[PDB]
RNA sequence: GAUAAGUGCUGAAAGCAUCUAAGCAUGAAGCCCCCCUCAAGAUGAGAUUUCCCAUUCCGCAAGGAAGUAAGAUCCCUGAAA
RNA sequence: UGGCACCUCGAUGUCGGCUCAUCGCAUCCUGGGGCUGUAGUCAGUCCCAAGGGUUGGGCUGUUCGCCCAUUAAAGCGGUACGCGAGCUGGGUUCAGAACGUCGUGAGACAGUUCGGUCCCUAUCCGUCGCGGGCGCAGGAAAUUUGAGAGGAGCUGUCCUUAG
RNA sequence: UAUACGUUAAGUGGAAAAGGAUGUGGAGUUGCUUAGACAACU
C-alpha cells in the first residue's frame, strides 16, 4: 500500500536510490498504489553520476511491496521492502538493469521489459 | 421467479475447476412446502406462501395447525411469500427443494443483517472524527445539526441509534453447488445475517 | 439558433413565424434562425 | 378560405362514406382511410363532388375549413393514385437493402440499421442507392421517409447520408 | 411511460410557404416507474388463511359483573437480540 | 463597496480552519441540442438540463493567491459572510516586554515583535433510535396489499469497430 | 354561480423596462382591383 510520502527503494540502475511518492496516478481521489501501479515521485537519494539525478520528478512502477498481492488461486506474495522502477510513458524502464525479484503481476500490466530484465519473476 | 427459504449455516471456500478459490456461504434448506396459493381473484395479487423448518407440536398453536392442515404437513417455523411466481406450476402441499436451482445460476439473497445495538454516527453512518490532538475536544461526535435559519433540524440529520437488524438484499450472487442429498446451497460470497438466521434465495430480479 | 429578445429579419428572405406563442425567424441561411427569449 | 372553398371531384372508382360525426371513410383501389374531422364542419358528397362548408367566418373556423378540405383531398388521391417519397443514399459505401419487410441501411456506422415499416407502408428499393416509400396516407409516407432520412441526415461538407429526392443540401467548404 | 431544448410529418388560417391553430411523431445523466428499504395510527385504522364459540350471574331493558375458550403474559434458562 | 440607523448595548461571541450538511442555477464534469470563420481530432458561442460528482500537497493565521502533482471535473453563490450551549483558538483588540517612529511627558501608531484562563448536568420544540396505552363494533395466531416516505443516481482508461 | 353589452386565451387577471413581434378588438387614411389585382403557375 503505497501512498503519498511513502519512500521506495529503486530496483534498477537509473541513478536514483530512493524516491518519495508524490502522487498515486489513476483516479481522482485514489489513496493507495499496489504492485503494478504507476506513481509520480521525486528522487531523494541518487547515485553520483547516474542518468537520473536527485530532485527530479519521475514516474515509477511499483514492483515490490510489503503488503504484497493476493492471487485468484487463493495464494499471496509478500516482500520485505517496497521497491519501484523508474519508467518512461511507454513503460520501458529508464535504467538498464533490474535488481531483486519482481512480482508476476507486472506481466498483467504489460511491463514486459521489466519482467524480462528481472533476475526473478515470482 | 424461483425462490426458497433456508438457514444460514456459515462460510467456507471451494476450489473451482480452473483452480480459483471461491468463498461460499452454506445455506441449508430442508424442502419447503407450499402452504397457500394467493390469487388475484380472492386476494388481489398472485403469490406462493412457502413454509420452512418444521416446528415442534408443543411450540405450534391451534391457529397454525389449522392453516397448514390443507397442505398436510407439520407446522412450519418460517412462512414467507414469493411474488412473481408461475402460479400454475405450484400446488398447495407441494415441496419446493433446492434442486430448483443449478450451479452457476444468478440469485438474490435476502436476510436480516446482524444487530449491532446502539451505535454512534461514526460507526453507524461512517462519518469522520474530529482531530484527536492539537487541543481538539471533538472526537466521535455527529457534527453540526445544521444552519441557524430554519430554527430547527432538518429531517434526515443522521444521528446515533440502533444499528443493524434490517432486511437487506444482496443481488447477483452465483450458485456454486447444489447438494440435493443434504439440501445445501453453496452461494459465492457472503449474505446478510447471523448463522442459523433465515435466508431467502430468489432468482435474480435483474435478470 | 440565436436566442435574443430582438428577433428581426436579417435579410429579405427571413420569415417571421409564431410557433407555440413564441416569435421566431426561419430562413434559408441557417445563421439567421432566431427565437425570441 | 380559397383552399376550403375548392370542391373535390371524386374519381370514378372511389367511394366516400361518413357517419354524421365528420368521420369520412374513403375506400378506393389502393386501400381505405378513416379520419375524424372537427364536428362543426359540414361535409357534403353530391355524386362524386365533395365540398366543405364553414358555418361562420372566424379564426378557428377559417383554419379548420382549409385543413379539412386539404386532408380530404389527400384521402381521395391517396386511395386512388397513392403517394410516394424517394430517398437517395450519397457517400462511399452507403447502400440500402431489403431483408424481407425491413429496410437495412449500411450508412457508415459500426452496425446496420433496421427500419420496420408500419402497417400501411411499403419501402421499395429499386437500386442500392435509391429508396422509395409508398403508401396510401400522405402523413405516414412523410413520417416514415423522415424516419429513414433521420438515420443519416445529409452533412454539409460532402453531402453524404440519406437525402430526399431532389433535396437542396446546403454545401460548405471543408479546408 | 411522459417530457425539456431540438428535430419533424401532415396542414390551413394567408391558392404559396410554415413543427401548429385541429391532428400525428421523435427526442435528455433530468420527471414517473423499473432496483433497495420502511410503510394500515393510510382514524380512509385495508385484504387473505386459520383458530375459539354464544357460558354463569344479575337488571324491565339499555347495560353491568364473574368464571373461562382460542391465545397471551407474569416468572424462569439464555443470545443469533 | 456603499447610503440609511428600523431590531438588538439588564450582551444577537470574531476571521480562518474542523465535523455535518442543505438550497438556488447565472452548469465546472457527465447527458441532450442549435449556429460556426464546425474537414477530422479539438474547439468557440447559445439553448435544455441541478440526477450524481466536483483532488492531495508546498508557502502563509490566513480567506485569497502563486506554485507542485493529479482529475471527467477541480463550478459560482445563499443558509446570522450556514454551523464555537458541536470543536479548535493560529490572526485580531485586555493586562507583560521590546524595536522603528512620534511626543517635553504620561503615552501613542502613520508600523512591527515574543507571551497570554474558550463557562453551562438539555425543561420545551426540532432531530436519531426504543418502548408503554388505546383505537381500528367479538376474542386471537400468522401471512400480506401499498396510499405514502426514504435510499440509490458518479465516472475514467483500454480493446474492438478502424488506422 | 344577477342582468345587458363588449374584451382577454396570457391562469393575463395574481410583479418590472428599453426593445421585438403577420396575437387580437375598434376607429381612420390611402395604393391597386372583373379594362381583372396580391399569391401561385412559362
Ligand atoms: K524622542
Ligand atoms: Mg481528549
Ligand atoms: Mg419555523
Ligand atoms: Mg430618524
Ligand atoms: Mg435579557
Ligand atoms: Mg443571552
Ligand atoms: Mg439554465
Ligand atoms: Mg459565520
Ligand atoms: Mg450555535
Ligand atoms: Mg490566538
Ligand atoms: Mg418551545
Ligand atoms: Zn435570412
Amino acid at each position: 500500500m503505497i501512498q503519498q510520502e511513502t519512500r521506495l527503494k529503486v530496483a534498477d540502475n537509473s541513478g536514483a536510490r530512493e524516491v518519495l511518492t508524490i502522487k498515486v496516478l489513476g483516479g481522482s481521489g485514489r489513496k493507495t498504489a499496489n504492485i503494478g501501479d504507476v506513481i509520480v515521485c521525486t528522487v531523494k537519494q541518487a547515485t553520483p553520476g547516474g542518468v537520473v539525478k536527485k530532485g527530479e520528478v519521475v514516474k515509477a512502477v511499483i514492483v515490490r511491496t510489503k503488503s504484497g498481492a493476493r492471487r485468484s488461486d487463493g495464494s499471496y506474495i509478500s516482500f520485505d521492502e517496497n521497491a519501484c522502477v523508474i519508467i518512461r510513458d511507454d513503460k520501458s524502464p529508464r535504467g538498464t538493469r533490474i535488481f531483486g525479484p519482481v512480482a508476476r503481476e507486472l506481466r498483467e500490466n504489460n511491463f514486459m521489459k521489466i519482467v524480462s530484465l528481472a533476475p526473478e519473476v515470482i | 421467479t424461483k425462490g426458497i427459504l433456508g438457514r444460514k449455516i456459515g462460510m467456507t471456500q471451494v476450489f473451482a475447476e480452473n483452480g480459483d478459490l471461491i468463498p461460499v456461504t452454506v445455506i441449508e434448506a430442508a424442502p419447503n412446502v407450499v402452504l397457500q396459493k394467493k390469487t388475484a381473484e380472492n386476494d388481489g395479487y398472485e403469490a406462493i406462501q412457502l413454509g420452512f423448518d418444521d416446528k415442534r407440536e408443543k411450540l405450534s398453536n391451534k391457529p397454525e395447525k389449522g392453516h397448514v392442515a390443507k397442505a398436510e404437513t407439520a407446522p412450519k417455523r418460517f412462512v414467507k411469500e414469493l411474488r412473481g411466481v408461475e402460479m400454475d406450476a405450484y400446488e398447495v402441499g407441494q415441496e419446493v427443494k433446492v434442486e430448483i436451482f443449478s450451479a452457476g445460476e444468478i440469485v438474490d439473497v435476502t436476510g436480516v443483517s446482524k444487530g449491532k445495538g446502539f451505535q454512534g454516527a461514526i460507526k453507524r453512518h461512517g462519518q469522520s472524527r474530529g482531530p484527536m490532538s492539537h487541543g481538539s475536544r471533538y472526537h466521535r461526535r455527529p457534527g453540526s445539526m445544521g444552519p441557524v435559519d430554519p430554527n430547527r433540524v432538518f429531517k434526515g440529520k443522521l444521528l446515533p441509534g440502533r444499528m443493524g437488524g434490517e432486511q437487506i438484499t444482496v443481488q447477483n450472487l452465483e450458485i456454486v453447488k447444489v447438494d440435493a442429498e443434504r439440501n445445501l446451497l453453496l452461494i459465492k460470497g457472503n449474505v446478510p445475517g447471523a448463522k442459523k438466521s433465515l435466508i431467502t434465495v430468489k432468482s435474480a430480479v435483474k435478470s | 439558433m440565436k436566442v435574443r429578445p430582438s428577433v428581426k429579419p436579417i435579410c429579405e428572405k427571413c420569415k417571421v413565424i409564431r410557433r407555440k406563442g413564441k416569435v421566431m425567424v426561419i430562413c434559408e441561411n441557417p445563421k439567421h434562425k432566431q427565437k425570441q427569449g | 378560405s380559397r383552399v376550403g372553398k375548392k370542391l373535390l371531384e371524386i374519381p370514378s372508382d372511389v367511394t366516400v362514406t361518413l357517419n354524421d360525426n365528420n368521420t369520412v371513410a374513403v375506400k378506393g383501389p389502393k386501400g381505405e382511410l378513416t379520419r375524424t374531422f372537427h364536428p362543426d364542419m359540414e361535409i357534403k358528397v353530391e355524386d362524386n363532388v365533395l365540398t366543405v362548408a364553414r358555418p361562420s367566418d372566424q379564426k378557428e373556423h377559417r383554419a379548420l375549413h382549409g385543413t379539412t378540405r386539404s386532408l380530404l383531398g389527400n384521402m381521395v388521391e391517396g386511395v386512388s393514385k397513392g403517394f410516394e417519397r424517394g430517398l437517395e443514399l450519397v457517400g462511399v459505401g452507403y447502400r440500402a437493402s431489403k431483408s424481407g419487410n425491413k429496410l437495412v441501411l449500411n450508412v457508415g456506422y459500426s452496425h446496420p440499421v433496421e427500419i420496420v415499416p408500419e402497417e400501411g407502408i411499403e419501402i421499395e428499393v429499386p437500386s442500392q442507392t435509391k429508396v422509395v416509400v409508398k403508401g396510401t396516407d400522405k402523413e405516414r409516407v412523410g413520417a416514415i421517409a423522415a424516419n429513414i432520412r433521420a438515420v443519416r441526415s445529409p452533412e454539409p461538407y460532402k453531402g453524404k447520408g440519406i437525402r430526399y429526392e431532389g433535396e437542396v443540401v446546403r454545401r460548405k467548404e471543408g479546408k
